[PDB]
């Protein structure tokens, strides 16, 4: 229920997000198993900063979602590729993710 | 890539205000956050606040609540830090220094800096330095080294510059510490050449005291 | 709820080729929210390591940074003579920023003496009316050192200023400059001054002298 959550409110941020598209994302080469996630955390940073018009709200309980999700047993180091990506297309990755890595 | 300068009164009075500008070139100010640190004489890295000259938003550090005020001008590239109600705890060095999602991630968190900029709060008024020669008062024996110095006394506020021979000289050079003592810093500079080098050209300390509009230079000559 | 950081060691000794950690710890769950920051002779800091993990641009390789939940650590894979001076974390997840109050790193050496030189105040002071005598003792390690000014035999404390330069970037070792300050007549009253080393490198104290008017 973690993850179709955390997708929800991915596609609730994408949803209503399509000046802002100059920010730079930044995403992982392999995203495939839910310790990957700690890369979604790493850029919660800016993803809060373009989100202009309290939605600190939004983009807190999304990392205690993924939080909970990622594990505890480790701190996963992210390798991030040098492309960048827009907040949409950075959006639109992580929902293909957690899609993906629901359906297994 | 780019370059930020901070520049701004040198000497200020106690429960006056001063006002800092961070100027940056080599790129736009819309690009970045502008955040203000400051760092007490034998103290650490302070976080004031910061501005974002195209939101012209703020934040500010506790401290500073009812102390700073972040200002921008983005027609001249430069953010700005008026301090109100300056105590001699605001004496310090202040850096401007960015943060950015404009560009790769390594470029983020204050990846750049200024050279950074000294403000003293006191009730003293500006002091002109006097620049004594320091030079070996037994002879000298050629094919050895020797140690000129030039004692830089009696100036109000830090700080002062000193080269040798306009920087031909910067191997060998011991600039110390400024000692204060009855409101007036006292420095010294040191140089070590060859005794031949001595001999064979000028060895000269050149002195700079911005805030009185002072430079001075000392040729060192044999007593 | 501002976010605290504890930093450590405050300072540290270390030798060349030594492996050298530096911790830092937040009052919160930050995650890859903190940055390392190096400062040299009170100069401009220079970003190390950023967002925890990653080396900067233009930043020797032996700089490395790790993360165990909310301890932070800054590894510096053998260290450079050049590697003397501060360092600093600093915790970027939220509103306000905060420094920790850094570690002041200092590279161990063998011993040095000091060059030891005194001089006389110049005729050009004399004539303003003052008379500082100066001693200046250049590069010698380690860092304690001793010295007291005599005047014709008896110690003199009054009118005395003493500054040390921070660790050389290229020998490791330090600089100390003493001046004696007296008025032109009181100068003139007394015939001997001696500056007094004390210092490690040698087991009596090292002398230089003058006698006024010599």
């Amino acid at each position: 229920s973690h993850l179709e959550q955390l997708l929800m409110d991915l596609q609730e941020l994408l949803s209503r997000m399509e000046r802002m598209l100059t920010f730079k994302f930044y995403l992982p080469k392999q995203a495939t198993e839910l310790k990957d996630l700690q890369c979604l955390e790493d850029e919660l940073g800016p993803l809060r900063h373009v989100l202009d018009l309290d939605a600190e709200n939004f983009i807190s309980n999304i990392r205690v979602t993924v939080v909970k999700l990622k594990g505890s047993d480790n701190t996963f180091e992210c390798q991030f590729d040098d492309e960048s990506a827009t907040v949409v297309d950075f959006l639109r990755r992580w929902i293909a993710f957690c899609q993906s890595i629901i359906s297994t | 890539e780019v370059q930020l300068q901070e520049s701004g009164a040198e000497l200020v009075r106690p429960g006056t205000s001063v006002k800092l500008s961070c100027k940056v070139s080599g790129d736009t100010i819309t690009a970045y956050y502008l955040h203000f640190v400051r760092q007490r004489p034998g103290q650490g890295l302070e976080w004031i606040g910061r501005i974002d000259p195209e939101d012209d938003s703020t934040k500010y550090a506790e401290n500073f609540k009812n102390k700073a005020t972040f200002t921008a001008d983005a027609s001249s590239n430069t953010a700005y830090l008026r301090l109100s109600s300056l105590t001699s705890e605001d004496t310090a060095t202040y850096f401007c220094t960015t943060v950015t999602f404009y560009y790769s991630r390594e470029l983020r968190w204050f990846a750049y800096w200024g050279q950074g900029t000294l403000v003293t709060v006191s009730s003293a008024e500006t002091t002109a330095p006097s620049v004594y020669p320091l030079a070996p008062g037994t002879a000298l024996k050629s094919n050895s080294m020797v140690t000129l110095g030039c004692l830089v006394k009696g100036y109000f506020p830090e700080p002062v510059t000193v080269t040798w021979n306009s920087g031909a000289l910067s191997s060998g050079v011991h600039t110390f510490p400024a000692v204060l003592q009855s409101g007036l810093y006292t420095l010294t500079s040191s140089v070590t050449v060859p005794s031949s080098t001595w001999s064979s050209q000028a060895v000269t300390c050149n002195v700079a005291h911005p805030a009185s509009s002072t430079k001075v230079d000392k040729k060192i000559v044999p007593r | 709820p501002d976010i605290q950081v504890t930093q450590s060691p405050a300072s540290l000794s270390a030798s060349l080729e030594e492996i050298v950690t530096i911790t830092c710890q937040a009052s919160q769950d930050i995650g890859n929210y903190l940055s390392w920051y190096q400062q040299k002779l009170g100069k401009s800091p220079q970003l190390l390591i950023h967002s925890a993990t990653s080396l900067a641009d233009g930043v020797p390789s032996r700089f490395s940074g790790s993360r165990s939940g909310t301890q932070y650590s800054l590894k510096i894979n053998r260290l450079q003579v050049e590697d003397t001076g501060i360092y600093y974390c600093l915790q970027h997840y939220s509103t306000p920023y905060t420094f920790g109050a850094g570690t002041k790193l200092e590279l161990k050496r063998a011993d040095a003496a000091p060059t030891v030189s005194i001089f006389p105040p110049s005729s050009e002071q004399l004539a303003s009316g003052g008379a500082s005598v100066v001693c200046l003792l250049n590069n010698f390690y380690p860092k304690d050192i001793s010295v007291k000014w005599k005047i014709d035999g008896s110690e003199r404390q009054n009118g005395v200023l003493d500054s040390v330069t921070d660790q050389d970037s290229k020998d490791s070792t330090y600089s100390m400059s003493s001046t004696l300050t007296l008025t032109k007549a009181e100068y003139e009253s007394h015939n001997s001054y001696t500056c007094e080393v004390t210092h490690k490198t040698s087991t009596s104290p090292v002398v230089k002298s003058f006698n006024r008017g010599e």
